[PDB]
């Protein structure tokens, strides 16, 4: 992956979480869930939903009444037709296709970007109060209840609170 | 101790999309923007009805073949719908001459009404019922074309027919005529009685004279000979006016003709459906937003583009794994 | 301690532009693609002044009709101006054949000069004065065709014409030359006392025969007859050979003519404006570099690709925070 | 974007910075104020203007003299050639749109990552001698002059200049 | 302590890419993909041979010019090639109707052979070896086109020609025949005996009738006079009925053509290679896969998209510096 | 590129390096080399190949056969031919030149993102147990094998044992 999240350090998926796209596993002792981040999540159903509808809706269509209407002596304008056709054709068949793989690449690569967004604005909160195992977790160092959890899932974490208690696991264990 | 994680969605998904550096790539959600799938019918064209000739051509049906339908029953239609090879174009053998042109424009008509310009009461010095053929069948009898009339010479004579019409309607009116190429001089003169004969026809813009081609022609629908057809579009306030002493295939019915907008022929052989549509295929009409589609190239309407696919598929949602 | 950030651009701006999954997007700098301005008249094209046919059609400023104006003597020109429906073109009913080749032809000519090549004293057997018609007035006078000369019997004869002309001209010429199709037997006689007529025209490649079609007709202009006039292009070194015993409208005019270029006939009302351009428009002129327009389609010259859009808005500045 | 600067941690439009387009902003003792990058947003410059011109001048453009040159007896032709150009117009128009719209987001996605790039730049150029506050500034461990920025600015601090001298405040800050 | 590092890979390489963003970018691994190489001679087209006209047109390959080579048995071809402009066409000169329609349908044959539909002992009352010419001259001598036979008066005497060939065989016959303008009435009764002639032709469909125009005319290959040559395709179980007075070129030899696919004519003096393709050009043969090349625009089969470049060069390698 | 790996940190490419694209120089007792990641280069390497392939590949060709066969009286609708044929020619010279510009855009930044991901595929391994010099390279805590210098290219590196040992060389070398 470009940016190393879905496939990077990130290697699975959650079969259990049924309300977004991306989102939280938390594991305390009051137990263990899914939770999803309603904003990123929205942002990107309405930018996924916004590419499909530009792909439909800025295609420009015409009448246009598309028949056989030259006779036997008059194949060679007939034959420019059959070029015309053809061209264009060949013209909207690769434009298409290419578009397609074009853009679902940057589709799949959009939702790494949005992954790892999401796992930086967790580390920018944490700092030093809990370790990056490695696969996309923090380990915390400290007793995180459902409300510290939640704290971290709206973007309200309180460094202070916990910044002594987590010295008290880090340096004291040894 | 504690541990939160960064995690995406995941489901019961087997579908697949292509990228640019890797393909059947399985992801969550996905969509396609290639139209497949039509009604399989012939529907009116932005509520407008085709004209439906079931086995008639174009020129058979404003001729009047007698295998054709005698009746005018739509003044309107958006496009005109023919076979292949439709069974009943001109019984007896011969051309109408710009076909394809009178094709063309009579694809979108938005008033047709067929009228009696000539009663066969005008030509009282030449006998208006001996022409028929065996070439135009009718319930077991010769018969010939219903909206022109094949003038015969009587009583051993074909007097000059000097003969006017005044466009006095308040629309554009097509008229069609045609001359009768005798097969020998034995069969002009038992005809016509005229050895050497010619046929003017002039309007404001028209300017025609013609002379019968008295040759040897293999035999068509059983006939040797030929009659060419011809046709004009007479304007309001406009006069027709026809000399000939021989070969004449006189009008007797007009249309008054009214055009808007443009279209072009459909071959199918598909049924009509009572159903209505911005786009219309030869098989069958599309009903969708989608910016491509592979269904047919011979459209009428404002349609997708057609493109050789077979899936446009899109991804929406995140890779899957199972 | 001490402090360091990192931070963008936003001013004062209030620019949108849309992008493949936002729309209304503000930005600090953007730059539109879209060409929307024209010059509002017409120009020349790359340094060559146009022909601009006031209310004269093609036809009528070859053949020189007298309710046009006189010939003002353009040597070059790189595209024609035409109104929409000119009111001059044929002052005598009738057609010139080839019309729509021949405006082709003549959209963009290098060189272009009218020659005498048969004078009026080359009929001395035949009338030279009479040609004259109501349809063609002049000064209140009945007049015609300045170019060609309407040629009459004379003593009550009208001798066979056989004249040829050698192009010794170092140009290729254009020459015109019409045949008059009379209105009845009389007014055939009355005219060139010859009943049945033909004219023969024939150079290295034309060999052609033309017979008048006498007929009824309806008045246009106040005449039911018919004038169908043709031309030819006579090379260098090539003659053409002129043979007729009645209804001959002979040159007496024609135009040296080079060619080296290609261009159309544009339909527009819009008055020159003493400009240069490299695109041209019905509605004016265009002078840019980018690759796309919404003006008008009917374009002459090197011109951006016509889209059909109001804004092509690329974002070139960062994202834009009031 | 996609590596989240512009709507990510910085998450600032300065209204105050008119000189350029990537900048800093400082707080030390002596005052505050800003400065811009002339590296970073002179290869911004010359690739937004490189990739507008790369967009007009890959145009091809020929003489064209387009007409209505057909009479009422080929309306036929007429039509192939109404098909023509008005194929043509709906192939220019779906690509410029689409372009328009495609390409305006690979452009706030580089100005999206130039930020972030000059964010890691500085992390990199300052490590344990400063913290990272969150909102895309740091804290430093030491005291910084108008010289020691400028040394950031382009990009040349070594740690003899601050080793152990920045560990010393870290540290009395416990 | 121990270090590692993280690198990647550089080449020494000088090849060079653009991007949308940065010119003149330097890269290890890259590929165009844009053909410009071809073989520099025509080929076979999937296994069929060209059927290459040295210097001669069609009209004088199908109507036996004398300077041509003698018809060789090519029984079928994929294209024709012509030069630019072909030497031998038309010895005696004239014209071939609706010569570019029957280019296109000669330019790809799946089946093509000459046979013998009207022997020379087939015209006992009318001379058959005076049609001779100055201007198609043989070793020397006046000569005539092989495939037609150029019909004189015997014993000062023309008698109307009633001829009809029936179409046995199983497959489309192309006929050709022609009509001899001549230079005055001397001439014409010298040759013909008839002061006023006629042909007429007729099958199913064809209903032709031609008269001579004889006119003063330039001179071409140091002739006046001209011939004006038809022709029809004749369907099997159908007959053409011939039937003149005078001025009449008869067919002699016919051609069964069957037809399948189409292709152009290609104006190239590149000589034939022996090879095979499946893209021709004028300038040689395309084997290549590229979407994209920049050779000719005169292309004959499955080719690569003309386009306007130099290069179209992707970068595969990373960014190489030295 | 956008990620910062080609011209960002690090500031080489190693001539040296010869059967890969992307690799690790390591520095031991032992000795010195060049190690391929046989994992990352051979997903960069189908990656492009199905590039060029599906660019190739996704055009649609037909038999056509461009001549020239209207007469000198058929001018207009030669003219018809002269337009469809430079119309084609644009749409595909401008769709095909800037289709090149915009993947080789891609392709730079594929490279940038893969060199990326690899440096942090290393340093999350090593974590605190290491130190980065700030030119892509890794300063150790403690003494590599080449046996541990294969576990980093490999992706299982052991925190835990060289843990303890580093932290003899943190904070006793002040
Ligand atoms: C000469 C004339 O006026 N002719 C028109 C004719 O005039 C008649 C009527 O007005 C009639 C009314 O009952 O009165 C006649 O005068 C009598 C009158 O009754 C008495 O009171 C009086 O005491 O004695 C008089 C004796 O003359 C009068 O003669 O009326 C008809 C019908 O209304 C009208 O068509 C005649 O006008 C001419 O018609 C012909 C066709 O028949 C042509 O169109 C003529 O037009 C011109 C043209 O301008 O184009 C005349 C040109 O000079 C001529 N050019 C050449 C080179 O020949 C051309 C040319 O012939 C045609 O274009 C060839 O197609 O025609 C038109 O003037
Ligand atoms: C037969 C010939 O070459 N005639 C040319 C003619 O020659 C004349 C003059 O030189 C004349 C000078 O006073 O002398 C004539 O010979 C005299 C002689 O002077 C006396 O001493 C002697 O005692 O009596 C002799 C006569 O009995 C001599 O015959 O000169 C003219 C002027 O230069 C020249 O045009 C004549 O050449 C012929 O012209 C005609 C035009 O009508 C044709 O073009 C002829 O060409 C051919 C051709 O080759 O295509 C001849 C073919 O045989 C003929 N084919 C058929 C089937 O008829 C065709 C055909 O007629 C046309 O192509 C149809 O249009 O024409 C050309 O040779
Ligand atoms: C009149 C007729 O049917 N003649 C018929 C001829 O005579 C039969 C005879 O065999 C039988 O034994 O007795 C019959 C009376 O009891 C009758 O007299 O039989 C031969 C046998 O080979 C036929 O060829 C011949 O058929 C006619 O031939 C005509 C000349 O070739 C012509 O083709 C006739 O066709 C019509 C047609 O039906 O189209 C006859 C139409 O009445 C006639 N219409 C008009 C308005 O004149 C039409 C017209 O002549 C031509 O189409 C003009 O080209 O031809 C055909 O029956
Ligand atoms: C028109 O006149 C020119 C000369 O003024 C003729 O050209 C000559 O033709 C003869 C006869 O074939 C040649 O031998 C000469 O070489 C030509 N000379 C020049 C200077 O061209 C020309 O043939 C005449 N054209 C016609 C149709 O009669
Ligand atoms: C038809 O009748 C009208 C009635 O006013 C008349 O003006 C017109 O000239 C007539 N058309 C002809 C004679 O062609
Ligand atoms: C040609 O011959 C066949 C078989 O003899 C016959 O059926 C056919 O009618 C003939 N064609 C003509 C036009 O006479």
């Amino acid at each position: 992956g470009l940016f190393g999240a879905i496939a990077g350090f990130i290697e699975g998926g959650w079969q259990g979480m049924v309300d977004g796209w991306y989102g939280y596993h938390h594991s305390n002792e009051q137990g263990s869930g899914y939770a999803a981040d309603k904003e990123s999540t929205q942002k990107a159903i309405d930018g996924v939903t916004n590419k499909v509808n530009s792909i439909i809706d800025k295609m420009n269509t015409q009448f246009e009444a598309v028949g056989r209407e030259f006779n036997n002596l008059e194949r060679r304008i007939e034959n420019l037709n059959k070029k015309m056709e053809d061209g264009f054709l060949d013209v909207w068949t690769y434009n298409a296709e290419l578009l397609v793989l074009m853009e679902n690449e940057r589709t799949l690569d959009f939702h790494d970007s949005n992954v790892k967004n999401l796992y930086d604005k967790v580390r920018l909160q944490l700092r030093d109060n809990a370790k990056e195992l490695g696969n996309g977790c923090f380990e915390f160092y400290h007793k995180c209840d459902n409300e510290c959890m939640e704290s971290v899932r709206n973007g309200t974490y309180d460094y202070p609170q916990y910044s002594e208690e987590a010295r008290l696991k880090r340096e004291e264990i040894s | 101790g504690d541990q939160i994680c960064i995690g995406y969605h995941a489901n019961n998904s087997t579908e697949q999309v292509d990228t640019i550096m890797e393909k059947n790539v399985t992801v969550t959600h996905a969509q396609d923007i290639l139209e497949k799938t039509h009604n399989g019918k012939l529907c009116d064209l932005n509520g407008v009805k085709p004209l439906i000739l079931k086995d008639c051509s174009v020129a058979g049906w404003l001729l009047g073949n007698p295998m054709c339908d005698e009746f005018i029953r739509v003044p309107e239609w958006s496009y005109i719908v023919e076979r292949a090879n439709p069974a009943n174009d001109l019984c007896y053998p011969g051309s109408l001459n710009d076909y394809e042109e009178l094709k063309h424009m009579l694809s979108r008509i938005n008033h047709f009404e067929k009228i009696q310009i000539i009663p066969k009461s005008s030509w009282p010095n030449h006998e208006t019922s001996l022409g028929v053929s065996a070439a135009c069948p009718y319930q077991g009898a010769p018969s010939f074309f219903r909206n022109v009339v094949w003038l015969i010479k009587k009583n051993d004579a074909y007097p000059t027919i000097k003969i006017s019409y005044n466009n006095t309607n308040r629309e554009d009116l097509l008229i069609l005529w045609g001359i009768h190429h005798s097969n020998n001089a034995e069969e002009q003169t038992n005809l016509y009685k005229n050895p050497i004969t010619y046929i003017s026809v002039g309007t404001s813009t028209l300017n025609q004279r013609l002379a019968p081609k008295i040759a040897t022609r293999s035999q068509v629908n059983g006939q040797r000979g030929r009659m060419d057809f011809f046709w004009t579009i007479l304007k309001p306030n406009d006069a027709i006016h026809f000399e000939s002493n021989g070969n004449f295939i006189a009008p007797e019915y007009a249309y008054k003709i009214v055009k808007k907008g443009d279209s072009t022929i459909m071959k199918s052989g598909v049924e009509y459906g009572h159903c209505n549509t911005k786009c219309q295929t030869p098989v069958g009409a599309i009903n969708s937003s989608m910016p491509f589609h592979n269904i047919h190239p011979l459209t009428i309407g404002e349609c997708p583009k057609y493109v050789k696919s077979n899936k446009l598929v899109l991804a929406t949602g995140l890779r899957n794994s199972p």
